[PDB]
RNA sequence: AUUAAACCUUGUACCUUUUGCAUAAUGAACUAACUAGAAAACUUCUAACUAAAAGAAUUACAGCUAGAAACCCCGAAACCAAAC
RNA sequence: AACGAGCUUGGUGAUAGCUGGUUACCCAAAAAUGAAUUUAAGUUCAAUUUUAAACUUGCUAAAAAAACAAUCAAAAAGUAAGUUUAGAUUAUAGCCAAAAGAGGACAGCUCUUCUGGAACGGAAAAAACCUUUAAUAGUGAAUAAUUAACAUUAACCAUUGAGGCCUAAAAGCAGCCACCAAUAAAGAAAGCGUUCACUCAACAUAAAAAUUCCAUAAUUUA
RNA sequence: UCGGAGACUCCGAAUGAUUAUAACCUAGACUUACAAGUCAAAGUAAAAAUAUCUAUUGACCCAGAUAUUUUGAUCAACGGACCAAGUUACCCUAGGGAUCGCAAUCCUAUUUAAGAGUUCAUAUCGACAAUAGGGUUUAACUCGUUGGAUCAGGACAUCCCAAUGGUGUAGAAGCUAUUAAUGGUUCGUUUGCAACGAUUAAAGUCCUACGUGAUCUG
C-alpha cells in the first residue's frame, strides 16, 4: 500500500501516473555502517560508494526491488531531458543540473 | 551558507560544483593564447561524458526489450488462431 | 531526556526524502514480462570478459637484450 | 535514543464568537385575580412559619386568604391588566391581602395586629389606589 | 602558532597486558657497550639435459639434476654420582 | 650465619602446557564457532583465512509447489565473483548495545539465536550509542549527528391531625412498630431538639544524607 | 557413556524372547572433525523376496582358540595409561586470583460486617471475606574483619540548649507536630561486647574503606 500513489501525490510531486520516467537519478545521502550486511551489499551492488555522486539507473521492477531495501539511505530523483537524449556529437557538452535535468549544450555563458 | 537557497535557483548547493566559477579557465597567457585544460576540468568532463553514453546505452536497452515483447505477443497472437484438416461428423469422419 | 527541536526538524526532512522515494518506485516503466530477456545479449559478454581474464594467466616472455642489457652497468668513457 | 526521537515527532475561540440563540404558576395569578375582588400588596415582613400560619389561619377563619408569587412571573399579568400600578410595588419578597368584601379598614386592623408591618397600598373594590387614597376610603 | 622565550588554543606517558577499555596491574633513575628464529620430507621459483636425468648404488607412465627459499632467548623447586 | 634433610664439582644449555623478553622502512590481505583429549593456563581435526594455479558460472534476488518465516529456488535483472587442485599457519576466553525466545507457556538474572559497533565530530560523563567510503598539500566550500525543553459551591428557608407502643406520655423523633395529612412545599425528618414538646433536605434559592552550590546568563529584530 | 520422552525434569541399556535361519557381490547416497554407525537397486546364489519386536555401542596392541574360520573388559573415568592410596599447620617452586516461584493449613495488620450488640463523666466485639506481613507442611547430606587511644570533618532523619502549633493542654508532669545543625553530648564495675551502678540540661542516630596502625595499641 505504500507505494501505491495516491492522487494528491502526483499533483504534490508532479508526475504523471501515465507515461512514466524511465531513469532514475541515485545518490547515497547517508551512511550504509551500522546497518544489516544484507542492506550493505545491496549499496554496493548498485554502484552508490560515493555520497553526493548521481549514478543513473533502470526505472524496471527488478532494479526498483533493490532500490526500496535501500530506499532510507539515497535519494531518487527522477531524470529529465528537456532537449532530449544526447546524440555522439552533444555527448562532450552534457552536464546535469540539480533540478535533474541533463543538459545536451553547457556554454558557461549568461542565458540572456 | 545559503545551499538551499541555490538549489531553487537551479545553481549546485556548493558553489564549488558545475558554473563558470570552477568550470572556466583559471587564467591565459598575455598574448591571448589560451593555457592547456586544467587536470581538475579534464577528470570532469570525462564523469559527464561517461555518465552521458551510460544514458544513451540504458534508454536504447529498454526501448528494444519492449519491442520484443511486441513481437511475441503478436507471434502467440497468430499463432492461437489456427486450424487444419477436415471435420466431418455423424456416422463417418 | 528532552528531544530537541533541531532534532525533530532534521528527522522530518530525512521522513520527507524517504517518502517522495515512494512515489518515484511506484511508475515502473515496464512490467515483469516486458524485462525478460532485455538485457541478455549485454550480461552474456561481460561474462565472457571475466572468463577471459581468468584463463590468460601465464609467465611473461624473457629477452637476451634484458639480461645482457646488465653489462651496461660497466659503461666507460675511452 | 533515536527511540525518543521518533516518538516526539509522532481559529477563533468559541468565547469571543458570538453566543447562538410558569403555565401553571400563570392560572394560579390569574385565578386569585378573578376569585378576590380586592388586592392589596403589602411587603412581606419575613414573620416567622409558626406567626405566618396563625395570621393566614386567622385571616382564614375570617374567609380572608394570604396569596404570594414571585415578582418576575407576576409582571406580565400586571402589565395587562385592571391593577398596573403595583408593578414598582411588586419587588422583593411581598404578600397579598386578598378578600371577598370591602374590608379595607379591617385589613388594616388585621395589619396593626402587629405594628412593625407596613401597607404599600393595592385595590380596594377592583379599584386601584394609594394607602394615602385607601385610608381616606376606608373612612 | 606568533612581532614576541612564557600568557592564547588543542592534547588522559611508554611498553607488556588484559576483550578489540584503562585514571588499571606488571617492567624501566640515566648513558655506553653487549644481549634472543637454526635444519629442506612436501611445496613454490630459477636453470642443465630430457624417456631419460645423476661424476657407481638413486628416481622415473615428463621426468631428473643443481641453485635459492625454514622452524629463538632468559628463569625453578627438584633428581642422581662422587668428593669435601 | 635459612637443614622435612648439608655443601662443592659433574650429569647440565636438567625440565618447565608457566612468567618475562624477542632489535630497519614500505605496500597489501586478515578470526575467542563444532569435536575429542588426566581435557577446560594445552594440543589435534573440522570450519574459517590466506599465497599460487586450473576453468566457469557465482552473490543479491530467487514466481509458481512443495516439506511447513524460514529449508528449498526459474526464468529474469543489478552486478563480479564462485567451484576445484597444491601449499601454510595462527586461532579455539571476547567486550558492549539492540531485538527474540528458553529456563521458574514470567520480568528480571544465566544461558541460546540474529543484528550492529570499535572518530579527529557529537551525547555532564563518553573503546561499545548517533553522524562518518581509504590517505594527501591548500590562510577554499557546501554539509551530517548535536548544540535541551517551554510543554470546580455557594446563603438561602424550615407547615399538624402528640402517629401510636412497655417505658407518666413520647410532638420529625430516647425508645419499638408503622412512617403518614393537608398543603406552592417538608423525611413521624439529615443531624439536632427533646425524660414529651437549633436546623438540613423540600419550597424558595446571588453562585458553582553525609569535603564545597557549581559554566556564565537570557522571556520577543522577522 | 549411550538412547527414549518433556521443556533442565523423568525412563531405560550394556539387550532378552521369538525365531523351519536371513548368502555373496556391487551402482548411488545418508551421517560425520577423525574413528564409528546407517539404507540399498542391479548382478549372482540358496531355497519355494525381509529373523522378530522394543533399543543399544568398547578402538589398537596383546593374549586365546580351531583346520580358516572365530573369541577375549561395570577397559562404566564408558576415544580406553598393561599395573599406583593417604597426608602436610614442617612444607617448597612456577604462576593466576583476591588482598522470584505454587499450593496446604495457621497466625497476625487494615478495610468487610453475617451477626449479635448494646445502656445518666458507661460497649461494642465480631462470622465471612478481601487484602498486606510471619511461620509451618510442601523437594539431596556445613559458613562467609575489628575494639580502644589521639585528632576529629560533614549530614539532620534534633538527644540537650533555643523558637512555636495542636491537645482528650486548669496549675503542675506530659504526649503529638513543625522550624532550626548553633555549641554541647559523663565516670566506672563485671569483659567480651553485652549487662550493671551512680549522675547529667542531654548521656542523639548515622557517614568519613575498624574515619584515622609511614601516629600508637588489644
Ligand atoms: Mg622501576
Ligand atoms: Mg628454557
Ligand atoms: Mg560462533
Ligand atoms: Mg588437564
Ligand atoms: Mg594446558
Ligand atoms: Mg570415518
Ligand atoms: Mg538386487
Ligand atoms: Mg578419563
Ligand atoms: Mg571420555
Ligand atoms: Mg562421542
Ligand atoms: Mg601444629
Ligand atoms: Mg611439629
Ligand atoms: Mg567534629
Ligand atoms: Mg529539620
Ligand atoms: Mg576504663
Ligand atoms: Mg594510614
Amino acid at each position: 500500500k505504500v507505494f501505491q500513489p495516491k492522487p494528491e501525490d502526483h499533483e504534490k510531486y508532479g508526475g504523471d501516473p501515465q507515461n512514466p520516467h524511465k531513469l532514475h537519478i541515485v545518490t547515497r545521502i547517508r551512511s550504509t555502517k551500522r546497518r544489516p550486511y544484507w542492506e550493505k551489499d545491496t549499496i554496493k551492488m548498485l554502484g552508490l560508494q560515493k555520497a553526493h555522486s548521481p549514478q543513473i539507473h533502470k526505472n524496471i521492477p527488478s532494479v526498483n526491488a533493490k532500490l526500496k531495501v535501500v530506499k532510507h539511505l539515497i535519494r531518487i530523483q527522477p531524470l529529465k531531458l528537456p532537449q532530449g537524449l544526447p546524440t555522439e556529437e552533444t555527448m562532450s557538452s552534457t552536464c546535469l543540473k540539480s533540478t535533474g535535468e541533463l543538459v545536451v549544450q553547457w556554454h558557461l555563458k549568461p542565458v540572456e | 551558507a545559503g545551499g538551499q537557497w541555490r538549489l531553487q535557483q537551479g545553481l549546485a548547493a556548493n558553489p564549488s560544483g558545475y558554473g563558470p566559477l570552477t568550470e572556466l579557465p583559471d587564467w591565459s597567457f598575455a598574448d591571448g593564447r589560451p593555457a592547456p585544460p586544467m587536470k581538475g576540468q579534464l577528470r570532469r568532463k570525462a564523469q559527464r561524458e561517461k555518465l552521458a553514453r551510460r544514458v544513451v546505452l540504458l534508454t536504447q536497452e529498454m526501448d528494444a526489450g519492449i519491442q520484443a515483447w511486441k513481437l511475441r505477443q503478436q507471434k502467440l497472437q497468430e499463432e492461437r488462431k489456427k486450424e487444419h484438416d477436415l471435420k466431418p461428423k455423424g456416422t463417418l469422419l | 531526556r528532552t528531544v530537541s527541536f533541531q532534532a525533530k526538524e532534521s528527522m522530518i526532512r530525512r521522513l520527507e526524502v524517504e517518502a517522495e522515494n515512494h512515489y518515484w518506485l511506484s511508475m515502473p516503466y515496464m512490467t515483469a514480462e516486458q524485462e525478460c530477456g532485455h538485457a541478455a545479449e549485454r550480461r552474456a559478454q561481460a561474462f565472457e570478459a571475466i572468463k577471459a581474464a581468468a584463463t590468460s594467466k601465464f609467465p611473461k616472455h624473457r629477452y637476451i637484450a634484458d639480461q645482457l642489457d646488465h653489462l651496461n652497468i660497466s659503461k666507460k668513457w675511452s | 535514543f533515536q527511540r525518543q526521537k521518533l516518538m516526539a515527532i509522532t481559529a477563533i475561540n468559541p468565547r469571543c464568537l458570538p453566543p447562538p440563540p410558569v403555565r401553571l404558576l400563570r392560572q394560579d395569578i390569574v385565578a386569585v385575580f378573578r376569585d378576590n375582588r380586592m388586592i392589596a400588596v403589602c411587603q412581606n415582613v419575613a414573620l416567622s412559619a409558626e406567626d405566618k400560619l396563625l395570621l393566614r389561619h386567622q385571616l382564614r377563619k375570617h374567609k380572608i386568604f394570604i396569596k404570594v408569587f414571585p415578582s418576575q412571573v407576576l409582571k406580565p399579568f400586571l402589565e395587562n391588566s385592571k391593577y398596573r400600578n403595583l408593578l414598582p410595588l411588586f419587588v422583593g419578597h411581598n404578600l397579598l391581602l386578598v378578600s371577598e368584601e370591602p374590608k379595607v379598614k379591617e385589613m388594616v386592623r388585621v395589619l396593626k395586629s402587629v405594628p412593625f408591618l407596613p401597607l404599600l397600598g393595592g385595590c380596594v373594590d377592583d379599584t386601584i389606589l394609594s394607602r394615602q387614597g385607601l385610608v381616606d376610603y376606608a373612612k
